[PDB]
């Protein structure tokens, strides 16, 4: 065995 | 649109009515779209103001003006949310979290999320001040459908980061005291609150197979399924993630995952348009595939070895590497039946016409798979007819040129395979 919703969001 | 020197001049004042004004001059300049003066306004001093206006519990409209800007300037650079944090931001939004105005309390949800959201440090630190408390209090209700579309959102999103990053993870106190909101926001159905717990599912099932078993303990597998097979593309991407993350642990957990009824889905994953959902999906199929000779068997029944042959056949090249690995896995720790059924399947053609890529990690991959494949034949008594077939298909002529390659590992199998059999 082996081995995205924006981290920071500005409002307006 | 005011300037900097004003909102200064205005907020300097001992006037609370004109420190309202300038406050809200400055967030409506730091909400705009095109280049907003954060740094400008860090620069003026600004941030301290702001964070003692967050405590003006009588004048509840400067509180939310400044959170309002702390939150979009902790939105930028690490630097601008780390000057956030400096200001004694953050045990101040969490004081605002109990407000008696929602849009306040939402506010500070925002910025919460945003300072968790720059890294692992920021977020032990919100947590640390005690964060976790009041935020999952505010979704303490009955129904989660009496709360707001929005103020539910941005919940789960801060949540959704508090669960986030990695070196370190997040601390398992504060995931045990987070998963059973998860699981309660992972059954809504909003859209966008399915999508953010999925994400935060994604981030804590990467790692150890322990915090892999945290999750799963919680029986959200079945309902990660569920969301696998959605309409909506932000559902699936972050639930085939976890599902993936799940079935590199233990056997176990991937039994699990199997039992869930994930296979049924994989014939629509692995024909994807989506590069990446296919990836993914050959990526999850290859760590299927070294699992127990059971698990092998399972995906035969399931009908996804002409699938894997299809991608091997025609895909994005690191699709094709996905493939690949799972075709030596499956080979590797298959029975020789198995092995038999998916050369009938049609493996050797495309396996080989792989071979005249430039990728030395695929050669080696693909010439470790005809090893096993040539074993599997020896056990049988075939190796004839694989020499033939791997003949008439061209390969020979590839691993006679492979004999030539620079790198040690490809010169020694080639070799070996030319001499054993083809000679």
């Amino acid at each position: 065995k082996r081995t995205a919703t924006p981290p920071k969001k500005k409002k307006d | 649109n005011w300037s900097v020197e004003d909102i200064v001049k205005g907020i300097n004042s001992n006037n609370l009515e004109s420190q309202l004004q300038a406050t809200q001059a400055a967030r409506k300049l730091l909400s705009r779209e095109k280049q907003p003066p954060i740094d400008n306004i860090i620069r003026a001093g600004l941030i301290p103001k702001f964070v003692s206006f967050l405590g003006k519990t009588d004048c509840s409209p400067i509180q939310f003006e400044s959170a309002w800007a702390l939150t979009n300037i902790a939105s930028g650079t690490s630097e601008q949310t780390k000057a956030v944090v400096d200001g004694g931001a953050i045990p101040a939004f969490i004081s605002l979290l109990a407000s008696p105005h929602a849009h306040i309390s939402e506010q500070a949800v925002w910025a919460l999320g945003n300072i968790a959201g720059d890294g692992s440090a920021f977020r032990d630190l919100v947590i640390k001040h005690g964060a976790i408390d009041p935020l999952l209090a505010l979704l303490a209700v009955p129904d989660l459908s009496t709360l707001a579309c929005g103020y539910l959102r941005n919940l789960t999103w801060t949540l959704s980061n508090l669960c986030r990053n990695k070196n370190p993870a997040p601390p398992l106190d504060a995931v045990e005291q987070i998963l059973p909101t998860l699981v309660r926001l992972l059954h809504h159905n909003d859209p966008e609150v399915l999508a953010d717990s999925c994400w935060a599912i994604s981030y804590l099932t990467d790692g150890p197979n322990e915090r892999i078993e945290m999750v799963v303990k919680k029986g959200v597998v079945p309902q990660l399924v569920k969301l696998l097979g959605a309409t909506e593309l932000p559902i699936v991407t972050p639930a085939l993630r976890a599902i993936g993350n799940i079935v590199t642990g233990t056997d176990e957990q991937t039994q699990k995952v199997i039992d869930a009824g994930a296979l049924a889905v994989f014939p629509s994953l692995l024909t994807n348009p989506k590069t990446n959902i296919q990836k993914e999906a050959t990526w999850t199929m290859s760590n299927i595939t070294a699992g127990r000779q059971d698990q092998i068997q399972q995906v035969v029944n399931h009908g996804l070895v002409p699938f894997l042959v299809g991608v091997l056949s025609k895909a994005d090249f690191k699709t094709q590497k996905e493939a690949a690995w799972a075709i030596t896995n499956y080979t590797s720790g298959g029975t020789v039946e198995q092995i038999v059924y998916l050369v009938h399947c049609g493996i050797i053609e495309p396996l080989m016409n792989l071979l005249s890529a430039k990728d030395t990690k695929i050669i080696q991959v693909i010439l470790d798979a005809i090893s096993n494949i040539f074993q599997a034949a020896e056990k049988l008594g075939e190796t004839e007819k694989l020499s033939i077939m791997i003949e008439e298909c061209g390969g020979l002529d590839k691993i006679e040129a492979l004999q030539r390659h620079e790198n040690e590992s490809v010169y020694k199998a080639s070799l070996n395979l030319i001499e054993k059999y083809f000679s």
